[PDB]
């Protein structure tokens, strides 16, 4: 079974972190860029995405994190084969 | 925060013949029509030269993108030629079968004249010229086993012909792009990583793993190719492909499930040459363009576009910011968004440089099956695609001179990168002008060295291997490491990139498709050769961007502009200080390090990598006198230029007679080229007169008043003529010799 | 894309409610890539053109979605032979996927009769959008008295087009078009699905919806990945 | 038409329409009368 294996635990954490970090100010998002100095600064969009949640997040800070989440938990998935963990 | 978004104007402009017929009218010059002859040349110098039409840059803009249509309808209907010309006129077909006996021809000409005789005899029942463009193993490594696939292709082609100038059309009668639009760097590089490169890469891909693959498997394996599944019975049936490829019979699931080990039957790391073929294996190529597909696809999420996330290149430019530099990278993101020269300057340089790449690492690696042992295409391509780099970068540097002297502008540079680099160019010329010099001394000097103590008789004087001796110890040391790297530094590859490095050949039908390259002193003392050529052709095209706007001889050379002659026989002379001139003498610098490099690689692989492989061992067509000869210019005139030239002159009445013409006529044009170096105007000018007088004196005087060339397009007549003779006599030396012992 | 109705739907934007005010049938404001802004507008790319597009997609996609599950829905219920419970990717139209022997002729001799009736419909129908109105006047065996149009060219009306001319008042036709425009998009994602599993599965969409309902958890897109 | 008709009037053209018929009028020649070199 598929569902519960290290490689689905790892691909849910992994695409949870990414989300959960951005929403709650820990990773940039659409309407936070990134200084200079890997500081969250405000940022203007230009299709302000209109969004009910009281954060502001967005459908784009979704797929953003979407992507960035599956980018990482593939890389942990297929590097822990690498060494023989996984 | 300006939204990215589709901007055009509708009609911007009417489709009539009524310009047409009205020459010149781009122009305000031209546009009053002829008077001298001279104007006829004028017409033609300046019709592309859009910048200088108009100064609205919305309206350059739109011409460059229709123009470039225009260009991609042109290559649409020259490679719908190739592959029609494939289909209809060609062996394809028999090569297929016998590969190593048949030589690829895909051209026949008609019985005029005499002229069918250059219908030689090239196997599978087919009298035709031999093609050295390498198309053959192309389609081979593309799956394609039939004239009707071929024939397809070609009016595929013609139809998207047909679509490119369709778009140059609509883009510039009908919708024309805003100047807004043109000026999205950032979306249009998202597009063309993730889009063009990314897309295009993931598309091929898709094309080998289920096409290619399964094909050439079965070829390799001696299947008869009637008799080899067509590509879409590969497609439809799962149950074939699992056959060839078990790992087929699990589906898209392990993609999903991140078991992409499943896989690794043919999503190989293999490394080095197909043994049957020697080619690459393909099962390697597909692996290639799945890992490019991934990292062009995330390079294309980079830029903010629309949506906050991504990087402003604006930004980028502006942080990078030290303390040697003074301002930076300041205003670099205007002059790369307004001039279209400097966009220009910079992608000829690159595109040029990659043409060169490209060359060096298709013979090392060669790619498709049964390119490596087909010697006269191993040669014509890589001399190819090195003399399209050497020109695309000469352009560079006359597109940079371009910006120089028109779209630069002080007060948007000041105290920046750019603005620094101007005031040191007589530190950065003076300190290239000596490293030329040196150079010169400490490379070509060795042979003059050599040939001179060889005529003296002390060959123990001489650098060589046997005598003093010159190795590349750096180079020998790379070419270990790479060898080794299998074992502790790339440790899942099977084998060395390139048998190159070492180890042991592969010989596909009795002939060497590769082998180890052992750098001796020859090898050290060519080398340094060709740093010293490069070096000289940077120092003159570099000198005339620097130079550009004005210089300790001509304080004001911006305003006198970019292609002038002289300002006059003052200051004791200044003819040819103009950045136009810098390209000019540019070009045959650029063609005498070319020359060189194409004669290294010719002599090289001849003598220590081509040859016949047989019981005792490999012998190769030149012998290996590349190491022991190549020390003296004496050793290039007699065992280079004088022996294998035999081939040419030998030419005639036989199949390869027509090489034997064209060895002549290039050095006809080329010798015909010095009369408009040596010469000037002033003597043509006064010998029209004269000739003028007889035409008048019989009333057939014209009343286009005819006049010498002007001064400038005498130095672009005479460059242009050096070029083509001197470059069509090598291209007609090498096919005629490598054809016919290769 | 918001599923169901709302207001707005989750790509809605502010820089698309600049110029989606509701007008438009279907109008919920989502327009991410800001296809339909009317500024520096042409070619195909504009307001009237892409409106019109999409009711032309609908429509034919209606059709389509119905007309690809009939036959084997019917000949699930007996009410047509066996002979023709064929999927809709066997009838014909792909050979290479299955072909059905049995039409009055070949389907090349079919699909001329196809080509010169859409000729007509299509050009007709395109030359009303081009010069509005201009197919009601030239002589057409006197047909040309239900082709006038009536100024927009998605909605031609007349007396054959709205043969029952419902949604006679303003609020009534307003409520039509959003039902047409609703069920039309629905049916445009219905064909999609058709193609996509048709792909995956290699079956009918009937069979697939037979074979979810049986074992949903063992039948779904995941486990077909493999087979 | 007169400006398109005015275009193919232009040198160029004309040249390429006037040496296109000159040539096939010799190819043609020597196709039906191989190797001429005396009148004869
Ligand atoms: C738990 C975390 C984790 C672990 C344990 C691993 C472990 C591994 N990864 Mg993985 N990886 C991870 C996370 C992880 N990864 C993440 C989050 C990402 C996304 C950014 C990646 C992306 C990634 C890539 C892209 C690759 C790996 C690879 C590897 C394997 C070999 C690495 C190596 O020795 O390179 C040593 C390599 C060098 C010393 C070469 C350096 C010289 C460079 C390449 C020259 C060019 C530089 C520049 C472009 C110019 C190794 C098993 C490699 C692999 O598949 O190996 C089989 C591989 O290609 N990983
Ligand atoms: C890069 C483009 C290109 C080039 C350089 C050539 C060149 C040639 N073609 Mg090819 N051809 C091309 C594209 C090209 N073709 C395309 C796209 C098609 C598809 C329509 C064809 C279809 C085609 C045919 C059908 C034939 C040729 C033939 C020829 C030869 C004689 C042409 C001639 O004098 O016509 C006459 C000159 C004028 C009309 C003026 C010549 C070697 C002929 C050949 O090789 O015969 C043995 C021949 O029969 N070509
Ligand atoms: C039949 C269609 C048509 C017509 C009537 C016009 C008419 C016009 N165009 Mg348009 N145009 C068309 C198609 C057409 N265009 C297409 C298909 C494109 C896409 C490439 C463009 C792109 C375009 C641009 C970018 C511009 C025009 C411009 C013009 C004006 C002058 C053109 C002129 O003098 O041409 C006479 C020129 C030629 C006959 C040269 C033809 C060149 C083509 C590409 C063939 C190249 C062959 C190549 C060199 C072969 C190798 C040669 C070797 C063997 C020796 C005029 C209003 C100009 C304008 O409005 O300026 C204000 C302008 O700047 N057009
Ligand atoms: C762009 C590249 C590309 C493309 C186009 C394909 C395409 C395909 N691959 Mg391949 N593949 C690729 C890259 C690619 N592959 C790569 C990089 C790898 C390595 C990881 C593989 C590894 C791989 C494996 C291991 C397998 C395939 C298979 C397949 C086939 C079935 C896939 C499937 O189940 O789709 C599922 C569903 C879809 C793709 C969706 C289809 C959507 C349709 C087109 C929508 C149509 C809608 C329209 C409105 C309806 C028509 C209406 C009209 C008639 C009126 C298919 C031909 C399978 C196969 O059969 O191989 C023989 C298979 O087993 N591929
Ligand atoms: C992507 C490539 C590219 C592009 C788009 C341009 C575009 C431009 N260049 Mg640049 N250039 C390039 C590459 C490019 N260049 C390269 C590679 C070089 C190095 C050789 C140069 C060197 C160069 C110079 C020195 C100049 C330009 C100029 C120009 C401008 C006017 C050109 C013109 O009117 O030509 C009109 C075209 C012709 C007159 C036809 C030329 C025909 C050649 C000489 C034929 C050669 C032989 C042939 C290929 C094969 C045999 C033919 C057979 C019949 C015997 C224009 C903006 C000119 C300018 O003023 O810019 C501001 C200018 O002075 N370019
Ligand atoms: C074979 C012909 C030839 C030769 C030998 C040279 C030589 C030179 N050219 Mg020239 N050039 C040539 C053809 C030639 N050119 C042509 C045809 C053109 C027209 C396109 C040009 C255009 C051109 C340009 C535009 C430039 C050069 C440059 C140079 C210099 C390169 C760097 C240097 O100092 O090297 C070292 C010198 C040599 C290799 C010359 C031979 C030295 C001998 C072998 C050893 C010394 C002899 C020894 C002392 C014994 C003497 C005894 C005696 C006194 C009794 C050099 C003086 C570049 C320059 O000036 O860079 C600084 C430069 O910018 N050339
Ligand atoms: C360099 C290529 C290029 C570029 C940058 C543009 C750019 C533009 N075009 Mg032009 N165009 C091009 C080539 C290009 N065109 C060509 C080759 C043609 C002839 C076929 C046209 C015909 C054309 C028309 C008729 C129109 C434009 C329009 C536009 C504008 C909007 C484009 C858009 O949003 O498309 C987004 C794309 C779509 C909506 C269609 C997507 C599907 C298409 C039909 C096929 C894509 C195939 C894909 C690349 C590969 C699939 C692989 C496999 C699955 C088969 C924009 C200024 C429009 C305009 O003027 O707007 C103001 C407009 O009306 N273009
Ligand atoms: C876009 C719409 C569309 C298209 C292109 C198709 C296409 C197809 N359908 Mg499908 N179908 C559709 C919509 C569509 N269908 C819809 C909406 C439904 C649900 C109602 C169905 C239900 C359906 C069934 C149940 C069947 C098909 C079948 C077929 C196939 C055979 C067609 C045939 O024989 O027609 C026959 C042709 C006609 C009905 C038109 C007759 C034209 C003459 C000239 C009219 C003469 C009129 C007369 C003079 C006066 C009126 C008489 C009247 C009052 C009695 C074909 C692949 C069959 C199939 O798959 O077979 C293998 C099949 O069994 N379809
Ligand atoms: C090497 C020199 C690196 C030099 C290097 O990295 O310098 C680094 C230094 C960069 O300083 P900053 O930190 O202030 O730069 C900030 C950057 O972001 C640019 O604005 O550059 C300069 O000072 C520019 C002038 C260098 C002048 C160099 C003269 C010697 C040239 C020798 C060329 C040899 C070519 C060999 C080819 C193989
Ligand atoms: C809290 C809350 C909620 C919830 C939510 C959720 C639960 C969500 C989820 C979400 C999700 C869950 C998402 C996801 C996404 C994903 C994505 C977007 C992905 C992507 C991917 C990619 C892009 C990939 C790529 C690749 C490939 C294909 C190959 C290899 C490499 C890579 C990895 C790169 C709601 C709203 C209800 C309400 C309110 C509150
Ligand atoms: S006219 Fe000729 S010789 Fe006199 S300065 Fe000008 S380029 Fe030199």
């Amino acid at each position: 079974g598929f569902i519960g294996s290290s490689t689905n635990l790892i691909m849910v954490a992994s695409t949870t972190a990414t989300l959960a970090a951005a929403r709650f100010g820990l990773a940039p998002t659409v309407k936070k860029n990134t200084t200079a100095g890997l500081k969250l600064v405000d940022s203007k969009n230009s299709a302000g995405v209109i969004s009910n949640d009281p954060a502001g997040f967005t459908i784009v800070d979704v797929l953003a994190m979407g992507a960035a989440g599956h980018g990482l938990g593939v890389g942990i998935v297929l590097g822990l084969k690498g060494i023989g963990a996984l | 925060a300006k939204k990215v978004k589709i901007a055009v104007d509708r009609n911007p402009v009417e489709t009539s013949f009524e310009k047409w017929a009205k020459p010149g009218h781009f122009s305000r010059t031209l546009s009053k029509g002829p008077n001298t002859t001279t104007w006829i040349w004028n017409l033609h110098a300046d019709a592309h030269d859009f910048d200088s039409h108009t100064s609205d840059l919305e309206e350059i803009s739109r011409k460059v993108f229709s123009a470039h249509f225009g260009q991609l309808g042109i290559i649409f209907i020259w490679l719908s030629g190739m592959y029609f010309h494939g289909a209809r006129f060609s062996n394809y077909e028999a090569w297929l079968s016998d590969p190593t006996h048949i030589k690829p021809s895909a051209q026949v000409v008609w019985p005029i004249v005499g002229q069918e005789i250059l219908n030689g005899d090239v196997g599978g029942g087919f009298q035709g010229i031999q093609i050295t463009s390498g198309f053959f193993q192309l389609w081979r490594a593309s799956g394609i086993t039939s004239e009707l696939q071929l024939y397809t292709t070609a009016i595929g082609g013609l139809v998207m012909a047909a679509a490119m100038f369709f778009a140059g059309w609509f883009h510039y009668h009908k919708a024309a792009p805003k100047l807004e639009w043109f000026q999205n760097v950032e979306s249009m590089l998202n597009h063309h990583l993730g889009g063009l490169l990314g897309l295009g890469s993931l598309a091929w891909a898709g094309h080998q793993i289920h096409v290619s693959l399964p094909v050439n498997k079965l070829l390799d394996a001696g299947v008869d190719p009637k008799e080899i599944p067509l590509p879409h019975d590969l497609l439809l049936n799962r149950a074939i492909m699992a056959d060839l490829y078990p790992s087929f019979a699990k589906g898209i699931a392990p993609f999903f499930t991140l078991n992409w080990s499943e896989y690794s039957d043919f999503l190989t790391f293999k490394g080095g040459l197909n043994p049957v073929t020697g080619g690459l294996w393909l099962s390697d190529t597909a692996h290639h363009h799945v890992a490019i597909a991934v990292l062009f696809l995330v390079a294309g999420h980079m830029y903010r576009t629309n949506w906050g996330i991504g990087h402003s290149m604006k930004e980028i430019l502006e942080a990078h910011r030290g303390p040697f530099t003074g301002e930076g990278h300041v205003g670099l993101y205007e002059i790369l968004t307004t001039s279209w020269h400097a966009q220009l300057a910079i992608n000829l340089a690159l595109f040029g440089s990659l043409s060169i790449i490209v060359a060096h690492h298709m013979y090392a690696m060669p790619p498709y099956p049964y390119l490596a042992t087909d010697y006269g295409t191993q040669l014509s391509l890589f001399t190819h695609h090195t003399w399209i780099g050497g020109f695309c970068i000469v352009g560079a540097g006359a597109h940079a001179a371009i910006f120089m002297v028109r779209d630069y502008d002080p007060t948007n540079n000041y105290n920046n990168l750019l603005d620094r680099v101007i005031r040191h160019r007589d530190a950065i010329i003076s300190h290239l002008n000596w490293v030329c010099i040196f150079l010169g001394f400490h490379s070509f000097g060795l042979y003059i060295h050599n040939d001179t103590m060889s005529a003296l008789g002390r060959p123990q004087d001489m650098f060589s291997d046997t005598a003093i001796q010159l190795q590349p110890v750096f180079a020998q040391w790379i070419q270990n490491t790479h060898f080794l790297a299998p074992q502790l530094t790339a440790p899942n590859a099977l084998a060395a990139t390139s048998l190159t490095w070492g180890g042991d050949l592969v010989a596909v039908g009795g002939k060497v498709a590769m082998m180890p390259i052992s750098l001796g002193t020859s090898d050290f003392m060519v080398h340094h050769i060709h740093a010293f050529t490069i070096h000289v052709t940077v120092l003159i095209l570099l000198k005339g961007v620097l130079f550009a706007r004005s210089s300790r001889l001509i304080p004001d050379k911006a305003n006198l502009g970019f292609r002038f002659p002289c300002d006059g026989p003052g200051r004791g002379g200044t003819c040819q200080v103009s950045a136009w001139d810098h390209v000019f003498l540019g070009l045959f610098w650029m063609y005498n390090s070319l020359s060189i490099v194409i004669f290294h690689f010719s002599w090289k692989m001849q003598s220590d990598v081509w040859g016949t492989v047989t019981a005792s061992g490999v012998s190769h067509i030149t012998g290996g006198n590349f190491a022991q000869s190549a020390n003296t210019i004496n050793g290039w005139l007699r065992d280079f230029l004088w022996a294998q030239s035999s081939q040419v002159i030998q030419s005639y009445g036989s199949a390869l007679s027509a090489y034997g013409l064209i060895f002549l006529g290039a050095h006809f044009v080329w010798a015909f080229s010095l009369m408009f170096l040596f010469s000037g105007r002033g003597y043509w000018q006064e010998l029209i007169e004269s000739i003028v007088w007889a035409h008048n004196k019989l009333k057939v005087a014209p009343a286009i008043q005819p006049r010498a060339l002007s001064i400038t397009q005498g130095r672009a007549v005479g460059v242009a003529h050096y070029l083509l003779g001197g470059i069509a006599t090598t291209w007609s030396f090498f096919l005629a010799r490598i054809i016919s012992v290769g | 894309v918001d599923r169901s109705k709302d207001q707005l739907y989750v790509g809605a934007s502010q820089s698309s409610l600049a110029y989606l005010d509701g007008s438009l049938p279907g109008d919920f404001g989502f327009d991410p890539l800001g296809l339909l802004d009317p500024v520096n507008s042409g070619g195909f790319i504009e307001p009237k053109w892409l409106q019109y597009s999409e009711v032309i997609h609908a429509r034919w996609a209606m059709l389509g979605a119905a007309g690809c599950i009939a036959p084997e829905v019917l000949g699930a219920a007996g009410l047509i032979p066996d002979a023709t419970n064929i999927k809709w990717f066997e009838s014909g139209v792909i050979p290479p996927a299955g072909s059905y022997n049995g039409y009055w002729a070949d389907p090349y001799t079919i699909f001329f009769v196809e080509i010169v009736a859409m000729q007509f419909a299509e050009l007709r129908r395109l030359q009303d959008f081009r010069y509005p109105g201009s197919m009601g006047q030239q002589y057409f065996l006197g047909l040309e008295a239900i082709f006038k149009g009536s100024g927009d060219a998605a909605y031609p009306g007349g007396p054959f087009f709205n043969l029952f001319n419902l949604g006679k008042t303003e609020a009534a036709m307003k409520e039509l078009k959003l039902k047409e425009i609703k069920n039309g998009r629905l049916a445009m994602l219905a064909m999609l699905g058709y193609g996509a599993q048709a792909v995956m599965t290699g079956k009918g969409p009937f069979q697939n919806l037979v074979e979810h309902l049986a074992d949903p958890v063992n039948n779904n897109i995941l486990t077909n990945f493999a087979g | 038409m007169k400006d398109f008709t005015t275009y193919l009037s232009t040198a160029p053209v004309i040249a390429t329409i006037w040496f296109t018929f000159t040539a096939g009028l010799l190819i043609e020649i020597n196709r039906y009368f191989p190797d001429p070199l005396v009148f004869s």
